[PDB]
C-alpha cells in the first residue's frame, strides 16, 4: 500500500522548453514506476515503463530516471502536442497507485477577460426560476475571481461557476458564473451585478442590469 | 613479454554459437596468447565500438596481466548502459562496469540469429533486486522476490514476483527491442608477469 | 493492431449493480493480467481491480474490496467487472488496461473508457434558454451571445452551432451538478456586433441517453 507523491501539481511553461517532473514512493519499489499521458476525453497513453524504458510508438524526447527512491521524467523538448496532463504509477506492491496528475499548461502574456451579463430569459420565467449569467472570456492566467452583487449586497450559497481548458488558437481561459434562484426572489431585488477580479486588471469590472429594463 | 605466439581465442567468443543471458552474463579468461585487437576495429561490423581508458586506435602495443571477455544479450536501447556509471534496469541488476573501467565495449545486432518467429523467450534479465549490483558481480538466484507485507512461501502471483523476466524479441520488432550482442573486453593490469601482448 | 473495448456502462440506482465488458483483439488474455481503472470527473485516476487470466487470481482495491468481482474468460477473450452495492462515489468512467506478468510492468493498452452514473436521480431531457446579446453593446466591440442548457441528468450532451458552421470563438463550458440532482452547462459565442440584425444564430443540442434533440434561436431583446 505504497504512496506516490507527485510534483508539480501545475506548471506552466514554453513551447521547446525542457520539462521536470518528479514522484517519490513511499518504500522502494526497485524499478517499477511508469508514465502516462492523457489528454481530455481520452484514455491515458503510456509513454515509459520499468522507470526508464521508452515504449514503441513513443518520442524519444520523454526520457525516465530513477534516483533511489525518486522518479523522474523528462521532456527534451515540448512540443504543442505535449499539453496535457502526466501521471506516475507504481506496480510493485499492490493495491497500485498513481500519482496525484500533473497539469502542462501552455504559457502566455496576460490578458484581461471580456466580460458580459446575461439576464434570465422570459421562458425560463414562465417556470418560476430565474437565472442569471455572467461570461468572462479569452483571459490568462486561470486564476480569477467573481462576486455576485444583489442591490450591492453579496449573494453566497447560489452561484456555480465552470472553466474551459485552454484554447486550441486562443491559449486563454474562459469562465461561467450562474446565479440561480426562485421567480419570487428574483422579483425582490432590482440590480444584479457581476463583479469580476482578474489578476490582468486595474480595477475590478463590474457589468450590471437593472430588472425591468432592457 | 610472453615469449611464446599462440593466437588468442577471441574467434571463440565473437563467433560463438549461442549468447548467454544478460542476468547470467559469461565471462571467458584469456591468458598466455597474443592477439591483434586492430583487426577488430577494423573488421568495422560492430554497431558501438566505444574504450574507456585506452585509445582504440591500433592499440595493441600494450600487453596486460589478463584479459577478461564478457559476453550477453540485451536489447539496442539498452547498450547505451553498458558503460561506466549508467543506471538502468541492466546496470542496477544485471552488469555493471566500475567507474574507473579501463577497457572496450563492442556490441552488434543480432536479429536474424537470435529471433523466432512468435518470438524468443531463451534470454532473461532480472527485474527486481533489493539492492543495485556493485561491478562485475553476477546474480543467478531465482528466489521469489517478495514485494508485499506478507511471504510467499515460493510461489508466482501479486507482490511475489519471479524475478527474471523474459525480452520479446520478436523478429517485427523495432530496433530498441530487437536483440543485440554485446562483449566487454576487460585488462586485468597488474604486477605479475604480463601473459597476453599484442603482435610481435 | 491490438485493441480493448468497453461495454456495458450506463446509468444505475444507488445500491444498484452493473456488469462492465471489456473485450480484447490482437492478443491472448494469456500470461498477461487485466486492470480496471476508473476516473471520476476531474480527479486522478484510481486504480479499481485486476486478473491474472491464466491462473484466475484475483486483486482489488480496498475501497471497493467485496462489492466488485473481476473475472475473465480465455475462449471469448473478454474481461468482465461486476459492480454490486453501488454508491455515488463509484460514479466515474472505467477503463480496462492490460500488464504483463502479475506486476511490474505499465498499461500497454487502454480501451476508451465507459461512462458509469450512480446516482438516484431519474433521465430527464435538458430545457434551452436563449442567452441574447446585450442591447448595449459596443459597435467596434463584439457583442456575446449563447445557450443554456439546464435540467438534464444524464451527463452526455452535444451542442453545435448552426449546424456546425459556427467553430471559431466558442466556448462550451463543461457541466456543472446541481444541489437538485441535474447537470446544466451553457455554450457561448462571441460575433461582431454588426452582423447581429443581419445573421441568425441558432444554439443545437443533443441529449442522446433521453433521445431529446432540439434547437433554439438567438436574438436580441430590443423591447
Ligand atoms: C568470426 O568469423 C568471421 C568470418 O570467419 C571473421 O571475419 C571474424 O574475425 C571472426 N571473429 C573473431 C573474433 O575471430
Amino acid at each position: 500500500d505504497i504512496q506516490m507523491t507527485q510534483s508539480p501539481s501545475s506548471l506552466s511553461a514554453s513551447v521547446g522548453d525542457r520539462v521536470t517532473i518528479t514522484c517519490r514512493a513511499s518504500q522502494s519499489v526497485s524499478s517499477a514506476v511508469a508514465w502516462y499521458q492523457q489528454k481530455p476525453g481520452k484514455a491515458p497513453k503510456l509513454l515509459i515503463y520499468s522507470a526508464s524504458d521508452l515504449y514503441s510508438g513513443v518520442p524519444s524526447r520523454f526520457s525516465g530516471s530513477r534516483s533511489g527512491t525518486d522518479f523522474t521524467l523528462t521532456i527534451s523538448s515540448l512540443q504543442p502536442e505535449d499539453f496535457a496532463t502526466y501521471y506516475c504509477q507504481q506496480s510493485y506492491r499492490y493495491p497500485i497507485t498513481f500519482g496525484q496528475g500533473t497539469k502542462v499548461e501552455i504559457k502566455r502574456t496576460v490578458a484581461a477577460p471580456s466580460v458580459f451579463i446575461f439576464p434570465p430569459s422570459d421562458e425560463q420565467l414562465k417556470s418560476g426560476t430565474a437565472s442569471v449569467v455572467c461570461l468572462l472570456n479569452n483571459f490568462y492566467p486561470r486564476e480569477a475571481k467573481v462576486q455576485w452583487k444583489v442591490d450591492n449586497a453579496l449573494q453566497s450559497g447560489n452561484s456555480q461557476e465552470s472553466v474551459t481548458e485552454q484554447d486550441s488558437k486562443d491559449s486563454t481561459y474562459s469562465l461561467s458564473s450562474t446565479l440561480t434562484l426562485s421567480k419570487a426572489d428574483y422579483e425582490k431585488h432590482k440590480v444584479y451585478a457581476c463583479e469580476v477580479t482578474h489578476q490582468g486588471l486595474s480595477s475590478p469590472v463590474t457589468k450590471s442590469f437593472n430588472r425591468g429594463e432592457c | 613479454f610472453p615469449n611464446i605466439t599462440n593466437l588468442c581465442p577471441f574467434g571463440e567468443v565473437f563467433n560463438a554459437t549461442r549468447f548467454a543471458s544478460v542476468y547470467a552474463w559469461n565471462r571467458k579468461r584469456i591468458s598466455n596468447c597474443v592477439a591483434d585487437y586492430s583487426v577488430l576495429y577494423n573488421s568495422a561490423s560492430f554497431s558501438t565500438f566505444k574504450c574507456y581508458g585506452v585509445s582504440p586506435t591500433k592499440l595493441n602495443d600494450l600487453c596486460f596481466t589478463n584479459v577478461y571477455a564478457d559476453s550477453f544479450v540485451i536489447r539496442g536501447d539498452e547498450v547505451r548502459q553498458i558503460a561506466p556509471g549508467q543506471t538502468g534496469k541492466i546496470a542496477d541488476y544485471n552488469y555493471k562496469l566500475p567507474d574507473d573501467f579501463t577497457g572496450c565495449v563492442i556490441a552488434w545486432n543480432s536479429n536474424n540469429l537470435d529471433s523466432k518467429v512468435g518470438g524468443n523467450y531463451n534470454y532473461l534479465y532480472r527485474l527486481f533486486r533489493k539492492s543495485n549490483l556493485k561491478p562485475f558481480e553476477r546474480d543467478i538466484s531465482t528466489e521469489i522476490y517478495q514485494a508485499g507485507s506478507t511471504p510467499c512461501n515460493g510461489v508466482e502471483g501479486f507482490n511475489c514476483y519471479f524475478p527474471l523476466q523474459s525480452y520479446g524479441f520478436q523478429p517485427t520488432n523495432g530496433v530498441g527491442y530487437q536483440p543485440y550482442r554485446v562483449v566487454v573486453l576487460s585488462f586485468e593490469l597488474l604486477h605479475a608477469p604480463a601473459t597476453v601482448c599484442g603482435p610481435k | 493492431e491490438v485493441q480493448l473495448v468497453e461495454s456495458g456502462g450506463g446509468l444505475v440506482q444507488p445500491g444498484g449493480s452493473l456488469r462492465l465488458s471489456c473485450a480484447a483483439s490482437g492478443f491472448d488474455l494469456g500470461g498477461y493480467s487485466m486492470h480496471w481503472v476508473r476516473q471520476a470527473p476531474g480527479k486522478g485516476l484510481e486504480w479499481v481491480a485486476g486478473i491474472y487470466a491464466s491462473g484466475g487470481a484475483t486483486a482489488y482495491a480496498d475501497s471497493v474490496k467485496g462489492r466488485f468481482t473481476i473475472s475473465a474468460d480465455t475462449s471469448k477473450n473478454t474481461a468482465y467487472l461486476q459492480m454490486n452495492s453501488l454508491r455515488a462515489e463509484d460514479t466515474a468512467v472505467y477503463y480496462c488496461a492490460r500488464s504483463y506478468y502479475y506486476g511490474g510492468f505499465g498499461m500497454d493498452y487502454w480501451g476508451q473508457g465507459t461512462l458509469v452514473t450512480v446516482s438516484s436521480a431519474s433521465t430527464k431531457g435538458p430545457s434551452v434558454f436563449p442567452l441574447a446579446p446585450s442591447s448595449k453593446s459596443t459597435s467596434g466591440g463584439t457583442a456575446a451571445l449563447g445557450c443554456l442548457v439546464k435540467d438534464y441528468f444524464p451527463e452526455p450532451v452535444t451542442v453545435s452551432w448552426n449546424s456546425g458552421a459556427l467553430t471559431s470563438g466558442v466556448h462550451t463550458f463543461p457541466a456543472v451538478l446541481q444541489s437538485s440532482g441535474l447537470y446544466s452547462l451553457s455554450s457561448v459565442v462571441t460575433v461582431p456586433s454588426s452582423s447581429l440584425g443581419t445573421q441568425t444564430y441558432i444554439c443545437n443540442v443533443n441529449h442522446k441517453p433521453s433521445n431529446t434533440k432540439v434547437d433554439k434561436k438567438v436574438e436580441p431583446k430590443s423591447c
